[PDB]
């Protein structure tokens, strides 16, 4: 027995990632990505009951990833058909065909409006063939109009009808060297009030960071939105191998466990994330990875962690076992230099799996809740000024359901987001009274 | 005179193991219950002739043979949350988690009361815990209940919210158990520490731990006549309903040497403030290889409070039966106002977090509002300055 | 309960690719190889009794090899003690002063029937803490003294004492490219007479094929025996994993099993290996993998398989699962082109096992029984004649124990093995015949 | 009217496993042996009012619930050597194993006899189950005992030797077996391969075999009239003694359509030569949803032998409980000479090997000469030449 774990992609990144994300799951346990089938006779390794389900009864069974594909557009979902064989249920490939014009506003109240009930009929079932459901990660780039806008919506409908079940979005922040649409800030400060609001914790994929990155330690001449995917995917797994499989004295670290240790306040859950090792795809020992995790330079955000407060963290290995005493002890070396607040003095979780990834015989990843995310947070706010300020594009808002009013309170929201943090580093007192 | 073994948790059953592992080797029995050739019954349960089975209920058991029929398995959902442990998940099976143990004792001539092992500062043997230690009570009103309860340390911990989950608890046993052991991480630590010269883990202290379980339970399933009975140790450690906190000792880690030991600060299993803390009631019971004489000659070396009378206030037990590794071994049972530390300290981190709203709002929505969580820790604040003016 | 395995590693090269085998199943199951100890808690990966012993009861317990290292010369025991830490027993570690002066004559009668005792004492203790011995791997270098020496030697008082118990002998041939003595043939062609009679199977790691792989396939300028010696334990590691760990339908293939398929009659029990991916330490994929395994040129044997007879034919497998139907599909494709004899129609092992090893993510490895075998013996039995031709060096053979007759004898039984195998490309039954 | 079934070896216990699934589903119980809500009690065994376990014992497995007291997990060494397990491993066990099956029998009122599943290539269950069937006659002389042999195939054959085990097998099969029904490989091969365009596997043919099974231990288990204990099924099917291999068949893989398929060569699992092959005894058995009126018009279509008499020879039943999967389904038990062509084919595989002293020698150190094996072969041999003259 153990927790389930449904993943729905919402928008084009979110289902890029997605379709990477389950390709490279599907390997880890040895199902073919193809298939759905794996060795006859032998079950697959690990716990996939965790992100898949069992199909037929015999060994000509196939497993069925617990995800859900949405899309105002084709392109992508049409794709992962054609690449993905019968892997996913085709009835959890939702897609239409207008688009929403990197509009938050057509996904959030309009044309997403429509998608909605066959996207919730679809969770429904998913939700039911779990013996024990244990969370939903909503995968999406909050920088477009789908991702942004039906992200907000079915986050909203998911946490109304549902509620008991936690959502965590992995929210994909967009960048000048990758930008889309102009109105990038718009989308990602409106999607933000929901993560913010109905969301039990956000883990934030800032592209920026990922470009100079898949540029710098992978040294890309000039980085491809795949290999950002890539990067993100690495992590995806490596932070559902807690879940995926066995721990040496857990057999699993539930999403709400991990959660309900990096959340302390309900408008402080903004997680980020480091990896390693980050060896362009063309080797490192345990202790240089340890030290590398906490660079400036290795966070999937643009900023610096270290210069900021840690409200929380969480290191997770695999791969580790036998070298485990020499792990801990770099890793612990590493806790004392590591910036923390005088009202959560400690909070530092740590996980191994003896199974590795299909890239590194060993590896781990950072998620951690640390303030200087608010940085981050304040460089889209301003960007959104630089438009509303002179009120650009909003009309194509405006005149798709939203108002001045409804738009200036969302920035509003991400206001208090952004302070609320800034003050957590000097008191968690404070920062509560900064959420009204 | 049968006692039913209740282990809930991780922790709590990671015990269990260790604790019947010995618990049969005392006994000398094999590993599936037999014979390889004292009153035993108290612990084991007799099937046939030469057949016996250990008298316990695997609570919220996750991975060696017990009643399979008698042991449930975990079902997902505890968290590391208390309040998520004593009402949501805890709810949906506890009525199951009663039966069970009714339909153990149901096989049971005379029953004694139960034991609780498990850790207050996780969320199975914490909430779940709690819950267990409640309606066991409301059930078995007459029984005595008594609890082997692991008390979470930041030199070794998990989960941030430990503090929270170790309060609400600590308040359960405090209105529900007639004894509790307190097994301090932050000392189970220091002790496996400078016991070993390499940072412990969890199965170091687990070690520790299984043998003052042993040969705390010894007395009850040896012919001996110290503490034959929970009640006993009752009217010989707890000096009044409330203060029935003990901690134990083991020795060692000659007899002058072992009667030493079994009394020596470094050898407790608990951080009670040595300094101003003051003895209330003590109990010995050496086990292997001329006791009740040495007795009034370690009452002098104790110093109890001062309205306790001068001798007595101390008894020591017997055992021939000593636990395996050793010729002979100790172990101190002390209900010392010392131990107040201990609740201090949780009291202490609670506050810092909780004034900061910590982690607060995951017991919130889970069914244990702050005001809920505030009485809890001001409860335990009670019992500690109770303990403390008692000195 | 599985089967259990003792690895007696004799002579000098013998002991260094037993210290580096040792290193890598160590690894491999998640066991330091400085300590025998692994994460606190849980017991290592795969089924680590068949290979390991277990010592103490708790966690703080660590886990012994069911190995035996012996040499009449401290160089190399003495070092393996220094670079192993507390890995191996102290007490199987057997060593000794003078040497054997790459003299077979001193090894096998004089010197090292001193050292049998306790090499012996120490293999009773090793086979009696076994719940189920199934068979005792002789590793050691049929062309220096000791290994050829006190090896045969050590073989025919382990088939005499025990016998009930398989003994499969893992010879490394010498080669001009890194010989050390110009009586290699002479002690070789001895040694092969005990491995003929007394061993269940011999599988033959030729020197000279090894160079040249480390040399082309891995591309080294100059390739040391260390190189060489590295080859060696991917396979055996590789060849071994069929034990310690476990299948999709099996959980072990036994030594014995492995062995009474490949040896179709006593004297016909020299086999040969073949590995795959062989990429220098500096990817491919299953097909072309299965493909070269049968190439002339990745055999670790100076031969060429293909233009001889396949007797019985073992290709294992490890790191495939998800994809086994084209792995099945292509070695099946292969076994077509392949030359078998008529008299063993149909013999053809194939086994796989899900851990994969610490080098490849995925590998394979060929374990055959082939005629071009009699090809490498020959080779041996010229520059034996070159030699004995002219009496070279006799003396020290015969003023140490030797006749003219005994060595002739030898001689003899070794051309009968040769001649055997080349009849039996026709036929099993004249093969047979050829056996006296 | 009780049978006991003895499961040996990989194929035996994997054969166990799938059998005993459906023998469920189709009796109705769960997966613990509870009625989820007929004479069955002849397969299952009645604990208490409600409760049911199967009656056999599992042989050396290794890897649910059967009662662990009545299985035996293996013990290494068998390897694929019929020597081997029947002689050095098999001994070791032997003794054992018989007192398990015993004390299975002792809790039964009036046993009929035993149904035995196993591998005759491999080495546990040919060899070890060479072995049983021999002790088992040994001590039980008045019971049936009744097989469910899988013949190897080199067309999905993993063991170079297999054909040396197969006649070694066949041998005691052939002196001890009141019947044996020979489930080639060669054949569930072919009929699984054109089933399912890719290349089988061995679950595939597993399947096959589990339904042969429980469809013809059907009658034995259900109210019906055909083939109602083993000793019919003798009396129905084995026209002599010494000629008691049988093959079945499944339908489907209408009525007319039905009967048409439970009665085609294609249908059967077993290479009997269809050609210059013809019927000795045979049986259809339908289940499912006017059965004793297309009898004489079947017969018609079968050629047995010319001495036998024109109508008869042929019987027909009927159960309503079909297998889970189907409406309605067939099943056809045939004592065909045709039979003749697995052995010859066996023998001629063994020939070539042994002839050359292929793998002679493994067996030879092992307790089994080559003259014993030779006689195995001539044996088998003349078992053959049996069927084929009767034709
Ligand atoms: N990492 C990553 N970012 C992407 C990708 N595609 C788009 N983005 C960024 O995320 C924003 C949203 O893009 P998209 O997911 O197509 O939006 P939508 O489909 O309209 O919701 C863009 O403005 C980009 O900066 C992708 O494949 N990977
Ligand atoms: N592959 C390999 N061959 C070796 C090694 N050392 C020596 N040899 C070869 O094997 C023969 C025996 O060497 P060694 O094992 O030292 O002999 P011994 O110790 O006297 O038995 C030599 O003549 C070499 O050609 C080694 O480490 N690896």
């Amino acid at each position: 027995k153990v927790n389930n774990t449904i993943v729905v992609s919402i928008g084009q990144a979110g289902n890029q990632i997605a379709a990477s994300f389950w390709k490279t799951v599907c390997l880890e346990h040895g199902i073919d990505p193809l298939t759905g089938q794996t060795a006859p006779g032998v079950a697959p390794r690990g716990n996939w009951s965790s992100f898949f389900s069992k199909l037929g009864e015999s060994s000509s069974g196939s497993y069925v990833p617990r995800a859900i594909m949405v899309d105002l557009e084709p392109s992508v979902i049409d794709n992962v058909k054609a690449t993905s064989g019968s892997l996913f249920n085709p009835a959890n490939l939702i897609s239409r065909t207008e688009g929403a014009g990197g509009n938050f506003a057509v996904g959030y109240l309009g044309a997403g409006r429509e998608v909605l009930p066959e996207v919730m009929s679809r969770l429904d079932y998913e939700i039911d063939k779990c013996d024990n459901v244990g969370g939903i990660i909503v995968l999406h780039a909050i920088g477009g109009g789908t991702g942004s806008g039906f992200g907000a919506l079915l986050i909203e409908s998911l946490k109304e009808k549902y509620g008991e079940i936690p959502v965590l979005s992995c929210a994909v922040l967009p960048s000048p060297q990758v930008s889309s649409v102009v109105t990038e800030p718009y989308n990602t400060v409106f999607a933000l009030n929901t993560l913010r609001r109905s969301a039990d914790a956000c883990l934030i994929f800032d592209n920026e960071a990922l470009f100079d990155l898949a540029h710098r330690k992978w040294n890309i001449e000039s980085p491809t939105v795949d290999d950002l995917n890539l990067l993100i995917t690495e992590a995806l797994a490596g932070i559902t191998a807690s879940m995926r499989f066995s721990g040496f004295l857990t057999v699993e670290i539930s999403l709400r466990e991990l959660l309900t240790n990096l959340v302390p306040q309900p408008s402080l859950h903004f997680l980020m994330c480091a990896f390693a090792p980050l060896t362009p795809p063309d080797e490192l020992g345990i202790e240089e990875m340890i030290k590398s995790l906490f660079d400036n330079g290795s966070v999937f955000a643009a900023c610096s962690p270290m210069e900021g407060r840690f409200l929380s963290t969480a290191v997770l290995y695999r791969g580790i076992m036998e070298d485990k005493p020499l792990a801990d002890a770099a890793l612990a070396a590493m806790r004392e230099k590591l910036p923390l607040t005088y009202w959560i003095p400690t909070a530092f979780k740590i996980g191994y799996v003896e199974q590795p990834g299909i890239s590194h015989r060993k590896s781990m990843v950072l998620l951690a809740n640390n303030t200087e995310i608010a940085r981050v947070l304040d460089r889209i706010c301003h960007n959104f000024d630089k438009l509303w300020q002179r009120k650009a594009f909003a009309n194509w808002y405006l005149n798709e359901g939203m108002s001045e009013e409804q738009i200036n309170v969302l920035r509003a929201s991400a206001q208090e987001l952004v302070q609320s943090y800034q003050v957590a580093e000097e008191s968690g007192a404070k920062a509560k009274v900064q959420d009204s | 005179r049968e006692i039913l073994s209740i282990h809930v948790g991780q922790c709590g059953n990671q015990i269990a193991d260790s604790f019947w592992r010995l618990a049969l080797r005392e006994h000398g029995l094999t590993e599936a219950g037999t014979l390889k050739e004292s009153n035993m019954e108290v612990f084991f349960h007799k099937v046939r002739d030469g057949k016996y089975v250990p008298r316990a209920v695997l609570v919220d058991l996750e991975p060696q043979l017990f009643d399979e029929s008698s042991i449930v398995r975990k079902i997902p959902g505890a968290a590391n949350n208390w309040a998520r442990g004593y009402n949501v998940e805890g709810e949906k099976v506890i009525d199951q988690i009663m039966n069970v143990i009714d339909s153990a004792v149901e096989k049971t001539k005379g029953l004694q009361g139960f034991l609780m092992t498990h850790s207050i500062g996780g969320g199975s043997g914490s909430g779940l815990g709690s819950l267990i230690l409640e309606r066991l009570r409301q059930a078995y009103p007459k029984k005595r209940i008594f609890t082997f309860s692991v008390v979470p340390s930041p030199l070794i911990s998990d989960s941030a919210v430990e503090p929270y989950n170790a309060i609400l608890t600590l308040q359960r046993i405090l209105d529900n158990a007639d004894g509790a052991v307190l097994l301090d991480n932050e000392a189970l630590f220091r002790i496996a520490k400078a016991k070993l010269n390499r940072s412990p883990n969890y199965m170091d202290l687990n070690n520790i731990i299984a043998l003052i379980v042993s040969s705390v339970t010894a007395s009850l399933r040896f012919p001996g006549k110290l503490n034959t009975d929970l009640s006993e140790f009752v009217t010989n450690l707890v000096p009044f309903p409330g203060n029935h906190f003990l901690t134990a000792s083991f020795a060692p880690m000659n007899f002058p040497d072992l009667a030493r030991e079994t009394f020596a600060q470094d050898n407790f299993t608990a951080a009670i403030d040595w300094q101003q803390g003051v003895y209330l009631a003590a109990s010995a019971l050496f086990r292997g290889d001329d006791v009740d004489e040495n007795m009034a000659t370690i009452r002098k070396s104790l110093n109890y409070a001062s309205y306790m009378p001068a001798s007595g206030g101390l008894k020591l037990g017997y055992a021939e039966t000593a636990p395996e590794g050793f010729a002979s071994s100790g172990l101190a049972l002390v209900n010392h106002t010392g131990i107040a530390a201990v609740f201090e300290r949780l009291i202490a981190q609670f506050d810092i977090m909780f004034d900061n709203h910590a982690y607060t709002h995951w017991y919130e929505n889970a069914g244990v509002s702050r005001d809920m969580m505030a009485k809890a820790r001001n409860q335990i604040a009670t019992l500690a300055q109770s303990y403390r003016d008692a000195s």
